[PDB]
């Protein structure tokens, strides 16, 4: 993670009124196993 | 810190007051996300 | 503004129910039944907010 400074502009605002407790990523993968791109 | 290149981590996250998401990436890997309590059909 | 739909069986005691009635195992949910032969308390009334 690079120093600095930089701020957050507001994006988006949905009125979905669930609870929510957990979350996980997504991720793309390509088939040409499988061969994936390096990511962080 | 999670790293994905094989390397496929993808956990089931512990969600809290907020959640502070960073990506060093190209090519677009990482497309969405998915969020709930039981991660099943029962729940919404 | 908290909307809850879940149909698993409440755990009234320390038994678990398995997803089916028994002892200290009640459905959550429970049925009005309006009659107009019920009393005015017990009319139904639509509310919207
Ligand atoms: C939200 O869901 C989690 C997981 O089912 C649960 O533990 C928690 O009590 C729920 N929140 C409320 C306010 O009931």
């Amino acid at each position: 993670l690079p120093q600095g400074f930089s701020a957050l502009e507001p994006l988006v605002d949905l009125p979905i009124g669930i609870n929510i407790t957990r979350f996980q990523t997504l991720l793309a993968l390509h088939r040409s196993g499988w061969t994936a791109g390096a990511a962080a | 810190w999670f790293h994905v290149i094989k390397r496929f981590d993808n956990p089931v996250l512990p969600f809290n007051d907020g959640v502070y998401f960073a990506s060093i990436e190209k090519s677009n890997i990482i497309r969405g996300w998915i969020f709930g309590t039981t991660l099943d059909s029962k729940t919404q | 503004f908290e909307r809850d739909i879940s149909t698993e069986i409440y755990q009234a005691g320390n038994k678990p129910c398995n997803g089916v009635a028994g002892f200290n195992c009640y459905f959550p949910l429970r049925s009005y039944s309006f009659r107009p032969t019920y009393g005015v308390g017990h009319q139904p009334y639509r509310v919207v907010v």
